[PDB]
């Protein structure tokens, strides 16, 4: 039917966005504000849910500007058909803490630095509610029955 | 050739699902003679045959192998013995995994997790029949932190 | 024909597992026991082989519980149609070693710590034979002939 | 029509390569020479452009030999249909710098060490023009219209 | 139900694209009465309806939401006011993203980036109509380093 | 337009595969006149034409470019000269890559790896014809550690 059903789970949720009908993916937005010091990990809530149809998988994955200009690393999540809960973005700040070096500055998702409320390790990121953090790409799948064999054989 | 205790596993399961040897054959496509030999310990069963029994029983095949692993570690299967409780709890657990982010992104193994939830209840003399989805969900998140 | 042929290469091999007909992937099991100190890398044997049919690629990839609660990082392997050898999981422990800190404890694939036979850097993982480490997702592919052009042009 | 259009953007560009008609991907070559000390990042130019047809996405991704025998980490880029610029490989050297340890040696893409012109941190890689760094895998995609719903409902 | 200022956003946009209420309906499939009520502030508009207006106007839907976000932060939309300039600049910006590696791999948000380019021009009293693609491209790379 | 030594590369290869200029045309779809001019150095050959020769010769096209790269580094191609040995060895190497995990996950370039295996044999005066798959496999793993 060529439509994807979407649930907005809160007032902080943003409907996913697309530029161009031909684009591979839908940009996905953080619903919360998160501070990650170096080597810190989190799963970041979007307050969005989707219904991937049978025969597909959803790929929740990174964007070139974010991953090449920051140390934020996103591990591609595989969304099953029928997972209907809150979509989460699986993230690590893979900067390394440098000896001492402490600072009131925090980096953002564009690689820029501003001034924060506290003293932390140099290299800390702060993700904001509304940051355009990831994308969703949906691809078809093959899901066969398994057969054990002693030797492989022609189809 | 798989171990012979698979025969007991399939018989006891067939009985639990309220199916006759003839009715199982109707769904599996084995001969009634083959099924009886399977359960009696006559014929050994193959891995590919276990996949077919699962489909006919309406149980995920991997669960039969997990039961068999219990046979090997001890000499019997507590899960198989109390399969009714496992059924009830496994259903809550699946509903949680596919509907709650805290479970979906943290879970390691739904079967082992079903068993730890039952074992926790048993240790506090609580009956599975007298609790609901929301109680399990709160507990399940506790064991995943 | 909708079946996938599988070879069990040893007594430590486990047949791949699936919950639900609609699930994207098949869970894959380690056939060996491996200790990885921080920043250590390995390709971990499964003792399983598969025959991916022509027109597809197999994706050997991570699971959300493992990658979000441990420092074990899996690099998605691309399995060609016709690769028939032992499937390997490409893994790094991306914890960083903290100064001294040494310990007899080792972390497992659930993020928990137990006591080991030796003294090692704090942050060391131990993977066990039978650990449910990865999944296999199979997707269709386009494999065209290449044409060089001076300028792009409409299809 | 089963052909993929390719533009060679310079004399350092190499036409992508494939062994076997059934292989998942096309090997992709660096057009430049780059030194990456530990934790250093770059997007490495190939001087190649492609025209991915509508309904697909291109995946610019790693090779098993490179990622399992070096610390070079490649983040899979998603190439949109209609992106016609220079293809870039998104790379980090994820070795950690060890205290002092400095050296005139640099590691290559095979994990081997040779002698360089300068003194740098032990763990530095040098990528050379013509290195077989990545591959391109092209998969079909679903690109539906979005519908917001209060509750999910059967298709 | 979306805010009522969406009515103004759709009217002003409809007018900019040189379309009549009847002609928009012909492309959207709404009733002329529905469109008028939408613009007048009678009917509230839904998110799904905004997706349809976008398609009919030949404007990416997300842009309407960004304009609305300007209404909420200030009390009006500079972008909406100078939409002709935004159109011109957004087109250069898109041509750059899909044809130049330095833009494609570094860009964070094409809309915000279009606006920073306009704001830079305004601060140096330069007219968008008197410059070309290559001037914008050089500047755009500057703001992405 | 590609270098003219490609003409020699295609002639010598055509001859090695025991094919006539007429029979190659039958598989490639070039004119016999075109093929002769290609080999003689009359017509320059394009990259797209090299892809077609490869298919007709039953050789992966990239190999022709690698041979040409040998021409450019030295002034001749050792590989082309001893192409029969390269053929034999490249076949072992491919069988190893697609059937053994140690090769599949460690290999960097099958062509360069085929050549290092031949060069090692030559340095120890060993004849490629007098050894088997298992000997090569052991050696190949040695050069990948
Ligand atoms: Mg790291
Ligand atoms: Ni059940
Ligand atoms: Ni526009
Ligand atoms: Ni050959």
């Amino acid at each position: 039917t060529n439509t994807l059903q979407v649930r907005l789970l809160s007032e902080n949720a943003r409907m996913p966005e697309r530029n161009h009908k031909t684009d591979a993916g839908y940009d996905i937005f953080s619903a919360e504000t998160v501070v990650l010091e170096p080597q810190e990990k989190a799963v970041i809530k979007t307050d969005v849910a989707v219904s991937i149809p049978e025969g597909y998988v959803g790929l929740l994955t990174s964007r070139s500007g974010v991953s090449s200009k920051t140390h934020l690393v996103i591990e591609t999540g595989k969304i099953d058909a029928g997972y209907h809960g809150n979509l989460g973005i699986n993230i690590k700040n893979d900067a390394i803490a440098s000896n001492g070096y402490i600072t009131p500055g925090v980096f953002d998702i564009k690689g820029e630095i501003d001034l924060s409320d506290a003293i932390r390790q140099y290299g800390t990121y702060q993700i904001n509610e509304g940051d355009k953090l990831a994308q969703l790409v949906i691809v078809p799948i093959w899901t066969p029955e398994l057969k054990q064999v002693e030797e492989f054989e022609s189809v | 050739e798989l171990p012979t205790h698979y025969g007991t596993i399939i018989k006891t399961l067939r009985k639990y699902m309220k199916l006759t040897q003839s009715k199982l054959s109707e769904r599996t496509g084995f001969s009634q003679n083959t099924i009886s030999n399977h359960e009696n310990g006559n014929r050994n069963i193959g891995v590919n045959e276990i996949e077919i029994y699962g489909k006919g029983l309406g149980i995920p095949s991997y669960i039969l192998h997990r039961i068999s692993d219990e046979f090997k570690e001890k000499g019997y299967s507590p899960t198989l013995n109390d399969f009714g409780k496992f059924d009830k709890m496994y259903s809550y657990v699946n509903k949680a995994y596919y509907n709650d982010g805290d479970i979906y992104y943290s879970s390691y193994d739904l079967y082992d997790e079903t068993i730890k939830l039952l074992e926790l209840l048993k240790e506090s003399k609580i009956n599975v029949n007298d609790i609901d989805y929301d109680y399990v969900l709160k507990l399940y998140k506790q064991i995943l932190s």
